[PDB]
């Protein structure tokens, strides 16, 4: 009754950002 | 001409100078005498033309109006230099001063009304056109 | 680059001219004010926008008008 | 200016032979010497003072740690290496791109060796014994 | 002149100083260092044997 | 050469001038025609350079206002006396240092404000009591003698004269003998005589009041002579002061011991002896005798290094152009003619030392307190440690500000090619990005660490923490430099010295928990006066705090200092001034880039310093140092008084600045919250003019952030509409509302901004401690 | 005896020498 999915936190909160990020930093500086 | 006499700094130029554009400014002196670099610290002029490397255009004319109000040098002249090494004249353009109203000159950034008739901004909806036409 | 407007209630006085630390201005004849010049703005490309020539303007609202626009090396006053 | 700590001939010598920027290397080498020297003093504080620091399993939580801050140092300079367009040889884009995979290669293998020295230096005395 | 006199002579004088004041007190049992050789006589007469050409009580 | 150069009477003493203010200045002399003018009189009154180009008559402006202000420190001293000598308990308070408050100011009742006079300051003489003022004058006065009022009128009389002596030697020396330029050039002369004159005959002649004003009082008290029965002049009576001091002042004369260098009978009467004397808590007065006088023979030495009239001596000039070297070109060339050509490159050197020595006497007074029964008096403790504090730190601020008014005004680029002065300008990028650098370093390492301490406790880990019961920081340096100092004494390097402060003697110890009462210095209302101070990882912490705090401030002037007369964003910025608001909204901005507005950013970061550093010096003394003592037991009883650590939970005992301080939690709970409760319950007894003062200080704090958020710009066009209003119904005035001027704005800001803020930790600190 | 800290002294000493060194063998190359 306690039901989290840790790897969806780690996935969603970490991973998923800095990959947002390195995305974003794509987007911006590209030509 | 030689640069004037300056044991060097940590305010001159970087790599925009390198790669973008760097400022020449070329004055004669009658007498070797010591000025205030724009880039900070106290160099010499020698007794010749003196050629000085700098950063920016308003550095440049900043040391300029040291050398007029200061010196009473009078005959500075700006160049920008471009990294493939060619020089630009910008300063003066037409060899007479820009206080001094001169036949020759065309009129820029004329507007032919006073400031209060400048149109509405809602007039200039939907385009790039500018109040300021 | 700014935009540096000069409008018609110029009276010739070149205080706006002298007071630019960039040499954008400079003085033209013209026949609508007694001095028979008025400042002009050729070289707006090396404008930083530091409105030291609106501040030296004498003329109830002023003659010249700095429109700060699209900020390039030059205008954002960069050494680097 | 000119100063004594930009001019010192052994610091220059030495500056001048850090992988970064020694004569006749690959900038795939280049990284990966790079990434081995810090991929190794990195798990030290992550072993050491990280949280799990107390446990049998300190020196594991601080190798996957330095793993993790390597792959992300690694998404910087990988990302930096397809944006930069500038210069020749070392600052070429497919340059800074192979200094940026072996740096991440050299930074994991640095942290695995620095992990399997601290997990079995006892075996260095293990002779004697 | 200078390494004769200083580098071999006053050399050999500072040892003879630290025999005199450091070592010599050691055999004897008597702690001398930085901490108090300021405050211990070599001697109990000290130095004014010395000056006085009375040498014989050293 | 040193000669006096004087023009006799170069401006007539007349009334002409008070009709017309403004007249010092050229724009101001053309009369009000604004409301700006009215500000622009205030601020350019004393900026003497505006209002003449002639060197020589500046240089008698300031001549003549520092006699002004001598004249104006003077009548205040003069107030202290008086307020002593009528308005007091003073004549109580002698009789019962320990047992009765001081107060020197009551209060008239209308209104309901005589609740501000208080009992425990109700004594005879004193019948309504007053405001306990916590300045210390009652102790400094005792320590130097005085016993009676009628002695306090006496002196508050001989500072009026004193004043009224200053005030007519500015207006002689102003209007009718005014120096010349090369007077007040004679800086080898100048420091000859200050050095010998002033600080060698004053410090000789107070040794002479101490020998034989405050040595024989002071023995006469301790004999247990009433101080109304005490005679004053008993040290000018060869026969009475052989009764007190028996080698001294013997049959193996007194004067008769100086001549032939028999010094070794004065003994008596000077000393060495370093400590504490252990019944009042303060330094011997024996001792204090003695550093008088062998710094007097010092000074009067230092006062013959120059060169005047005779030959003999130093030139300085000569002393500074021979110390340069390859590392730094022409060396000290040329700083002769700065430093005495430029009133402001000498006023920023004495700020930043006033300032420093200012500090200096803050930390020295309450770990050698000189007057007797201060150190249990702690709200004088707090009051003096945290003014002296506030002083300096505001004249190290001024030292700034006109290091950055020499750049702008008085430097020269020929005086200065190549020296020291022109190198620091060639590098000011490498110097301010440097500062830059280890101003992030301090501020991510300390208090990254109290921001890792508050989160590791909110998660539940304690055991995570940088702190005393976990991952400890030692401050390893600062215990090694107790540890000499706890041995020095007796020791190896001051044999003969008796002792030293005892705030060193930590050796020995781990925490201020486990202290005994053998350890502390109580008196015998059994208050502890000083301690040895237990330095650990919370002091640490807070020392690395101080240190960035120092450096940005040191950034922030430095930077302004630097920077004043050019930067790669304003090239000729000298030409603008030392303050101006901005140079436009181009390149990007230049909002206050002059070096006036980064003396307005460094006051705040000077606030963030000094309240920090009071801060840290209030919970720790509470915590650490202070409190009672009980004849049981031999236990210490400090004024908090020992959180348990839980951890475990094995609880583990630590001092609560030890346990508690080391997170911001800790700061706001254990010291904002819980010491507030003094002065947030003040109200309806004698303590509530400072819950008063609390709140109003919050609001003038809050008042100022309307200044320093907003913009002229919207205030001009606000008062547009208000004097349409005023111009509607006839009423709108000749001078003209302004808005406030830019720079203005900010300077009212900052001045509010100090004023609420400061004045809320003095309501704070006095209400803390004169309640308990 | 010979402490962990008079140990970190120690090497903090030779590092000294060992920039001094440094600074002597590149003056004589
Ligand atoms: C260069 C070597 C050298 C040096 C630096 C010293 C230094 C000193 N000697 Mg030593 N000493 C030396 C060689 C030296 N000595 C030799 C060769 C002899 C045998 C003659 C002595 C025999 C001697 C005596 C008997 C005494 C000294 C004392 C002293 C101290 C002088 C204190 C004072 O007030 O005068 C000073 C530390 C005096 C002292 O009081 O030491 C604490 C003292 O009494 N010395
Ligand atoms: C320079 C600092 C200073 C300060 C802050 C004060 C402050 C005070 N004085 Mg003091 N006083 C001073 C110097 C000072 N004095 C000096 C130099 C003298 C001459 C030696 C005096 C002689 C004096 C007397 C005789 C009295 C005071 C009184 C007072 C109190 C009421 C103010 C008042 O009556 O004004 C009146 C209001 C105005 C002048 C408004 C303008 C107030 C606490 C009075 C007091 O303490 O009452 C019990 C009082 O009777 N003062
Ligand atoms: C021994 C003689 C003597 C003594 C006791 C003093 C004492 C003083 N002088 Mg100095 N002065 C002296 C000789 C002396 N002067 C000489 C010979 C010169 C000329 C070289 C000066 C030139 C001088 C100036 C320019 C100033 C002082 C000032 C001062 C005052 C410093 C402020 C203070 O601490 O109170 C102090 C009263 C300051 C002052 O406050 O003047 C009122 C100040 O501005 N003095
Ligand atoms: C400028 C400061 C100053 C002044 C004005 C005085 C004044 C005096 N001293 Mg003092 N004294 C002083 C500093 C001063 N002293 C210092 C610095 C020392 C320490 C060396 C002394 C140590 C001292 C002794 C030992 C004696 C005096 C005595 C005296 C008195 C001289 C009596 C006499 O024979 O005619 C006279 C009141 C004599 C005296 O009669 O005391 C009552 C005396 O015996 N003084
Ligand atoms: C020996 C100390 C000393 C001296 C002689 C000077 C002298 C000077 N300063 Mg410097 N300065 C000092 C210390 C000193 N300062 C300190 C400690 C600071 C840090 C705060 C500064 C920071 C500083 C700046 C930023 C500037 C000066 C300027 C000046 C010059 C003009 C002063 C003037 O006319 O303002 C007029 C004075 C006033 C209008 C009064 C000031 C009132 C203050 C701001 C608020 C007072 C409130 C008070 C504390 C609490 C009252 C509350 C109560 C009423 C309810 C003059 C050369 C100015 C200059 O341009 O130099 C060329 C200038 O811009 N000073
Ligand atoms: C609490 C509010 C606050 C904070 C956090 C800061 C923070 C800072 N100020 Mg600012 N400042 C403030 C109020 C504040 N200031 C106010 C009110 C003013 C108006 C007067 C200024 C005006 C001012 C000036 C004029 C200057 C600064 C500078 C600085 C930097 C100092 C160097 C340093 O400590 O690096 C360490 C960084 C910190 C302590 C910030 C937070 C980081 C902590 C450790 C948590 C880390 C979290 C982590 C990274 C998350 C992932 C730092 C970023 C100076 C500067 O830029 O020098 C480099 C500087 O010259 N400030
Ligand atoms: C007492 C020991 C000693 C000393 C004082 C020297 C001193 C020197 N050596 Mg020598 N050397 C030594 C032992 C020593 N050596 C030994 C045991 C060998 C092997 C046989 C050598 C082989 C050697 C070679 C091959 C060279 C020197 C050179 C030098 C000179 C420059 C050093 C330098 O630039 O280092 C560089 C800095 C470091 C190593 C920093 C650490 C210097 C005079 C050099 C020279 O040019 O002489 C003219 C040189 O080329 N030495
Ligand atoms: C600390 C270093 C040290 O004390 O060096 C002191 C060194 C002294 O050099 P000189 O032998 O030139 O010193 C002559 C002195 O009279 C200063 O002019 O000064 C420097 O090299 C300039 C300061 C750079 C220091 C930057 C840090
Ligand atoms: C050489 C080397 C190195 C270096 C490296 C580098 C070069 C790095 C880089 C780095 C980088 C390169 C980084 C990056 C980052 C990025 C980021 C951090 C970003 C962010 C972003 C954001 C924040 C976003 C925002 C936004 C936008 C933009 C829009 C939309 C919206 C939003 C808001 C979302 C190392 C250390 C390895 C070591 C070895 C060698
Ligand atoms: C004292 C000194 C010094 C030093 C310093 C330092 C800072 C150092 C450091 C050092 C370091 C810091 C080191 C490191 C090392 C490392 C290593 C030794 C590594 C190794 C690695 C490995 C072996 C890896 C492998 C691998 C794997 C495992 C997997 C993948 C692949 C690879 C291959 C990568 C100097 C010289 C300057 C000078 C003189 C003095
Ligand atoms: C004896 C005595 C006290 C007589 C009374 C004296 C008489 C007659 C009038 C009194 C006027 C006075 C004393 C003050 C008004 C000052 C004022 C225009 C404030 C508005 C203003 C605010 C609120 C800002 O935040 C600000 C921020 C940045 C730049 C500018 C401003 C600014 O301008
Ligand atoms: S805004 Fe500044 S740079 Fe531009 S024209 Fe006006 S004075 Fe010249
Ligand atoms: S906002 Fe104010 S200070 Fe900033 S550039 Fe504009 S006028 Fe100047």
């Amino acid at each position: 009754s306690y039901n989290v999915f840790p790897a969806l936190v780690i996935i969603t909160t970490l991973v998923v950002p800095f990959m947002a990020a390195a995305a974003l930093l794509f987007i911006i500086e590209r030509d | 001409g030689s640069t004037p006499l300056f044991g060097g700094s940590t305010g001159g130029l970087l790599r925009k100078a390198q790669i973008e554009e760097k400022y020449l400014i070329v004055w004669n002196s009658k007498e070797e005498q010591v000025f205030e670099m724009p880039t900070g610290g106290a160099a010499t002029m020698v007794a010749g033309t003196n050629v000085l490397y700098l950063a920016r255009k308003e550095q440049c004319h900043a040391l300029h109006r040291q050398l007029v109000s200061t010196f009473k040098i009078r005959d500075s002249k700006i160049y920008r230099v471009y990294p493939n090494g060619e020089q630009v004249l910008i300063f003066p353009m037409d060899g007479v001063p820009s206080e001094k109203s001169n036949p020759g000159r065309e009129v820029v950034g004329y507007v032919p009304r006073k400031i209060g008739d400048n149109p509405n901004p809602v007039d200039v909806k939907f385009t790039g056109k500018e109040t300021f036409d | 680059s700014h935009s540096v407007k000069i409008y018609d209630t110029c009276i010739g006085c070149t205080q706006c001219v002298r007071a630019c630390p960039l040499d954008v201005l400079e003085m033209v004849p013209w026949d609508g004010n007694k001095a028979g010049t008025i400042a002009s703005s050729p070289r707006t490309e090396d404008c930083v926008g530091c409105k030291r020539c609106e501040t030296a303007c004498p003329t109830d609202f002023l003659s010249i008008r700095v429109y700060l626009g699209a900020e390039t090396t030059r205008s954002m006053g960069l050494a680097y | 200016l000119l100063t004594p700590v930009n001019n010192s001939t052994a610091i220059r010598w030495f500056i001048d032979n850090l992988p970064i920027n020694r004569v006749g290397m690959d900038e795939f080498t280049r990284g990966l010497e790079i990434g081995m020297a810090h991929g190794y003093w990195l798990i030290g504080p992550f072993a050491l003072l990280g949280p799990l620091r107390n446990t049998e399993l300190g020196l594991v939580a601080g190798l996957v740690s330095t793993i993790g801050l390597l792959l992300i140092s690694t998404i910087g300079l990988s990302g930096y290496a397809s944006l930069v367009e500038d210069v020749p040889t070392e600052f070429d884009r497919k340059g800074w791109s192979r200094l940026a995979g072996g740096f991440l290669v050299g930074g994991v293998g640095g942290a695995i060796f620095a992990f399997a020295i601290l997990q079995f230096f006892p075996l260095v005395s293990a002779i004697a014994r | 002149n200078h390494h004769l006199s200083a580098l071999f002579g006053v050399s050999s004088l500072a040892f003879a100083g630290h025999m005199i004041h450091v070592a010599i007190p050691a055999a004897r049992g008597q702690r001398v260092d930085w901490s108090n050789f300021l405050n211990t006589l070599p001697h109990p007469a000290g130095l004014a044997p010395f000056f006085t050409g009375n040498w014989g009580v050293y | 050469p040193v000669r006096v150069l004087v023009d006799n009477d170069p401006v007539p003493t007349s009334t002409e001038k008070w009709g017309k203010p403004g007249w010092f200045e050229r724009n101001l002399a053309r009369g009000p025609k604004t409301t700006t003018w009215i500000w622009d009189l205030h601020a350019l009154a004393h900026d003497f350079e505006t209002h003449t180009s002639d060197k020589e008559e500046i240089s008698r402006k300031i001549f003549s206002a520092h006699f002004g202000h001598l004249a104006v420190v003077c009548v205040w001293l003069s107030g202290m006396f008086w307020h002593g000598a009528y308005f007091s308990n003073f004549t109580a308070w002698m009789e019962n240092p320990l047992g009765l408050k001081p107060s020197a100011q009551t209060v008239w009742p209308v209104f309901g404000q005589e609740i501000l006079n208080d009992p425990s300051t109700v004594a005879k003489g004193f019948e309504q009591g007053g405001i306990v003022i916590t300045s210390g004058l009652f102790h400094l006065w005792r320590a130097v003698g005085f016993t009676t009022t009628g002695q306090l009128a006496a002196m508050s009389i001989a500072m009026l004269i004193i004043a009224a002596l200053f005030l007519f030697a500015g207006w002689f020396h102003y209007h009718k003998r005014a120096p010349k330029l090369e007077w007040f050039q004679n800086v080898e002369s100048m420091l000859n005589h200050h050095l010998a004159g002033l600080f060698g005959l004053g410090s000789l002649f107070w040794t002479g009041h101490l020998i034989h004003v405050a040595l024989p009082v002071k023995a006469q008290l301790d004999a247990g002579i009433a101080p109304a029965q005490v005679n004053p002049f008993a040290g000018l009576d060869y026969g009475l002061m052989g009764q007190y001091f028996p080698k001294g002042f013997g049959p193996n004369g007194g004067l008769g011991a100086f001549f032939t260098l028999n010094w070794g009978q004065f003994t008596d009467f000077l000393t060495f002896k370093g400590g504490l004397e252990p019944a009042t808590g303060a330094l011997y007065l024996t001792d204090i005798a003695h550093h008088h006088l062998a710094i007097a023979t010092l000074f009067i030495i230092a006062g013959h290094m120059y060169r005047t009239n005779w030959g003999i001596g130093h030139s300085i000039k000569e002393m500074l152009e021979a110390h340069k070297g390859p590392l730094t070109g022409e060396g000290h060339r040329g700083l002769y003619e700065v430093l005495t050509t430029s009133w402001h490159a000498q006023l920023a050197i004495n700020l930043a030392m006033a300032g420093s020595i200012t500090i200096i006497v803050a930390h020295h007074m309450y770990a050698m307190n000189p007057y007797p029964y201060m150190g249990t008096d702690y709200a004088t403790q707090i009051s003096l440690f945290t003014h002296h504090m506030w002083i300096g730190g505001f004249l190290i601020v001024g030292a700034g500000a006109h290091a950055a008014i020499f750049m702008v005004r008085d430097y020269d680029p020929v005086t200065n090619q190549n020296n020291l002065l022109d190198r620091v300008l060639r590098h000011r990028d490498a110097i301010i990005s440097h500062l830059n650098w280890v101003t992030l370093f301090l501020g991510f390492h300390s208090f990254g660490l109290y921001v890792h301490n508050d989160t590791m406790q909110a998660l539940g880990r304690p055991r995570d923490m940088f702190a005393d019961f976990a991952i400890p920081l030692q401050p390893v340096f600062a215990q090694w430099i107790q540890n000499i100092h706890a041995a020095a004494p007796g020791g190896a390097t001051a044999p003969w010295v008796g002792g030293t402060s005892p705030t060193w003697y930590t050796g020995a110890l781990s925490s201020a928990a486990t202290l005994q009462a053998n350890q502390v210095l109580a008196l015998a209302n059994d208050k502890i006066s000083i301690s040895p101070i237990h330095l650990g990882t919370a002091d640490f912490m807070v020392h690395h705090i101080f240190a960035l705090c120092i450096h940005v401030t040191v950034l922030i002037l430095l930077k302004g200092v630097l920077f004043a007369r050019s930067s790669r964003l304003i090239p000729d910025k000298a030409n603008l001034g030392f303050r101006f608001p901005c140079d436009g909204p181009g390149r990007g901005g230049t909002c206050q880039s002059s070096a006036w507005d980064h003396v307005f950013l460094g006051l705040f970061w000077m606030y963030n310093t000094i309240s920090v550093v009071i801060f840290h010096f209030s919970w720790k003394m509470q915590s650490d140092v202070w409190g009672t003592v009980d004849r049981s037991t031999g236990a210490v009883n400090h004024i908090i008084g020992n959180t348990d650590v839980l951890l475990g939970g094995q609880t583990v005992a630590l001092s609560q600045y030890a346990a508690s301080s080391i997170n911001i939690n800790g700061w706001l709970r254990d010291f904002l919250w819980a010491q507030s409760s003094a002065v947030i319950n003040s109200y309806g007894g004698p303590l509530s003019a400072y819950g008063l003062m609390f709140l109003g200080a919050h609001f003038i704090w809050a008042f100022s952030l309307m200044f320093l958020f907003s913009g002229r710009g919207y205030w001009q066009e606000l008062i547009e509409s208000i004097v349409w209003a005023h111009n509607k119904l006839k009423v709108a005035p000749a001078i003209q509302p302004r808005a406030l001027s830019i720079t203005q704005g900010r300077a009212v800001g900052v001045a509010h901004y100090l004023l609420g803020g400061i004045a809320t930790t003095w309501a704070f600190f006095l209400a803390r401690f004169l309640a308990l | 005896v010979v402490s962990g800290a008079q140990v970190a002294i120690a090497f903090v000493v030779a590092l000294i020498a060992g920039i001094a060194a440094l600074l002597l063998s590149t003056a004589l190359g």
